[PDB]
C-alpha cells in the first residue's frame, strides 16, 4: 500500500478527549507501517519529522483528559469510558517507539482498567459510552457486547503487557481472567466480528486452540476473510484482527489469501466512522510485512 | 533497615507504583479489584527491613441461574454477582417448599462460598 494513496492520513489532532484521538489515530498508525514497510526515502524522510511532530501533539493534547484516577472521557467532567480508555492505551503503546510515552499515564490508564472496570467473572464493563460511536468500530450496537468489549479491552492489555508488567503486577492475572472468560464462551459466538477480535486476543495468551481454532479459522468467508452483513468497515476491521490472530498462531498457509482480500480492498483509510479499520487494517499489514519471509 | 518490594495479592494491587527500595517507616496501600473485599490492612508498613502483613482480597460469588432452577429455587426481587458480606434472598418456586436439611433463603455470601436453599415438591 503505496504511501502517497496514505498521504491523507498525516494529520493535526483537534477536539476533546475523544475527537483527540480520532485525529491522532491515522498519523500514528501511518507511521507506524510507513517505517516497517521502509516507505519513507522514496515518499520524502523530510516528512516524518513533521508526523512525529503531530502524534507527540496528540499525545500532548490526550492528557489535558486524563482524569485524576488516570482513566479518559471526552471532557474532564464526564464519567470515564472504559473503551476509550482502552483505546488510549492501545494507541499509546503501539507508539512507544515513535515518541516519548509517560509510563505513569500508560500504566495507570491500565492499572485503572483492571482495579475498576473488571468484573468477577473477568469481563469488562463500559459505564460511561463513547459519543462518538463512530470510532468505536465494529463493537458499535453489537449485541455480543460483553465478549467484544471484554477482547478488546484485553488486546490493549496485552499490547501494553511488555511496557506495564513490572508495575503494574496485578496485569498478569487480570489478562487471564479476561481470557477465561472468553474462552469459555467462544464456542456460542456468532458474529465473525466478535469471532475475529476475540479471537486474536485469545491468540496473544496462545489459547486459541483445539475447537476454538477451528471455529475461527472455518468462520471465514472463501478462506479470506471474516465478516458480517452490514458496514463494510467492520468487516475490514474484523478481518484485520483475524490477520493479527492468524500471524500470532504462525499459520503462514492460511495468510496469503486474508492478504491479499485485504489488499484488493483497496481500503486506505480516513473517512467518517474510520477510526478502527484505520488502525487494524495498517496495524495488521504492517504486522504481516515484519513477519512474513 | 530498608524494604524491599512490597508483595503481590491475589485480585489487587498497590495504589503507587512499585520501588526496588524503600525506606523504613515507608507504606504503600492495596486496592482490591471491583467487587473483592479487602480483609487486613489495606496499608503496610516497612519496620526493620520487613513489610507488615499485606492485606486479602475476599471473593465475591457468582449467582447460577442453572444451580437456582436445579433446586428449585428464584430470586424474591430482582445481579449475577454478591460481595462477600452481601446477602441474597430466594424463594421457593411455586407449588415446591423448603427442604427439611435446607440453608435459609436469605443466604449470604462469604469469599466465594454461597449457600443455596434447596426447595422440594409439596
Ligand atoms: C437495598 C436495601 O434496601 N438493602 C437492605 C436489605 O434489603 C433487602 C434487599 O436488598 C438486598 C439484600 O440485602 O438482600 C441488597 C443486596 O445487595 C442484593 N444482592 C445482590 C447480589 O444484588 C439483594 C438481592 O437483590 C435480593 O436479595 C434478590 O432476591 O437485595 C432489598 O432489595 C429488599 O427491597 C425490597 C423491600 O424490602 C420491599 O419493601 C419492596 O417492596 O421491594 C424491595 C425490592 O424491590 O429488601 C430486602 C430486605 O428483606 O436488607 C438488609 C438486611 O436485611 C439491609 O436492611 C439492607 O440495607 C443495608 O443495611 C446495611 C446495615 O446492615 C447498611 O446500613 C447499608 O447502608 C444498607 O443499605
Amino acid at each position: 500500500r503505496d504511501a502517497e494513496r496514505l498521504k491523507h492520513l498525516i494529520v493535526t489532532p483537534s477536539g476533546a478527549g475523544e475527537q483527540n484521538m480520532i485525529g491522532m489515530t491515522p498519523t500514528v498508525i501511518a507511521v507506524h507501517y510507513l517505517d516497517e514497510t521502509e516507505q519513507w526515502e522514496k515518499f520524502g524522510l523530510e516528512k516524518r519529522q513533521g508526523a512525529l511532530e503531530l502524534i507527540k501533539k496528540g499525545y500532548t493534547q490526550q492528557l489535558a483528559f486524563r482524569q485524576p484516577s488516570s482513566a479518559f472521557a471526552a471532557f474532564v467532567k464526564r464519567a470515564p469510558s472504559t473503551w476509550l480508555t482502552a483505546y488510549v492505551v492501545k494507541v499509546f503503546s503501539l507508539a512507544v517507539n515513535l515518541i516519548a510515552i509517560d509510563s505513569q499515564v500508560l500504566c495507570g490508564a491500565v492499572k485503572w482498567l483492571i482495579l475498576e472496570k473488571q468484573k468477577p467473572d473477568g469481563v469488562f464493563q463500559e459505564d460511561a459510552p463513547v459519543i462518538h460511536q463512530e470510532m468505536i468500530g465494529g463493537l458499535r450496537n453489537n449485541n455480543e457486547k460483553d465478549m467484544a468489549l471484554t477482547a478488546f479491552v484485553l488486546i490493549s492489555l496485552q499490547e501494553a503487557k511488555d511496557i506495564c508488567e513490572e508495575q503494574v503486577n496485578s496485569l498478569p492475572g487480570s489478562i487471564t481472567k479476561a481470557g477465561d472468560f472468553l474462552e469459555a464462551n467462544y464456542m456460542n459466538l456468532q458474529r465473525s466480528y466478535t469471532v475475529a477480535i476475540a479471537g486474536y486476543a485469545l491468540a496473544q495468551m496462545g489459547r486459541l486452540k483445539g475447537p476454538l481454532l477451528n471455529k475461527f479459522l472455518t468462520t471465514a468467508k472463501d478462506k479470506n476473510r471474516w465478516e458480517d452483513p452490514g458496514k463494510q468497515l467492520y468487516n475490514v476491521e474484523a478481518t484485520s484482527y483475524a490477520l493479527l490472530a492468524l500471524l500470532q498462531l504462525k499459520d503462514f498457509d492460511f495468510v496469503p489469501p486474508v492478504v491479499r482480500w485485504l489488499n484488493e480492498q483497496r481500503y486506505y483509510g480516513g473517512g467518517y466512522g474510520s477510526t478502527q479499520a484505520t488502525f487494524m487494517v495498517f496495524q495488521a499489514l504492517a504486522q504481516y510485512q515484519k513477519d512474513a519471509p | 533497615g530498608k524494604c524491599g518490594p512490597p508483595p503481590p495479592i491475589d485480585n489487587g494491587d498497590i495504589t503507587s507504583f512499585p520501588l526496588s527500595v524503600y525506606a523504613p517507616a515507608s507504606s504503600v496501600e492495596y486496592q482490591c479489584q471491583n467487587l473483592y473485599q479487602l480483609e487486613g490492612n489495606k496499608r503496610i508498613t516497612c519496620r526493620n527491613g520487613q513489610w507488615s502483613e499485606p492485606p486479602k482480597c475476599l471473593h465475591p460469588c457468582v449467582i447460577s441461574r442453572e444451580i437456582m432452577e436445579n433446586y428449585n429455587i428464584a430470586l424474591r426481587w430482582t445481579k449475577l454477582y454478591s460481595r462477600t458480606g452481601e446477602s441474597v434472598e430466594f424463594v421457593c418456586k411455586r407449588g415446591y417448599r423448603l427442604s427439611s436439611r435446607s440453608h435459609t433463603l436469605r443466604t449470604t455470601c462469604w469469599d466465594g462460598k454461597l449457600e443455596y436453599p434447596t426447595c422440594a415438591k409439596r
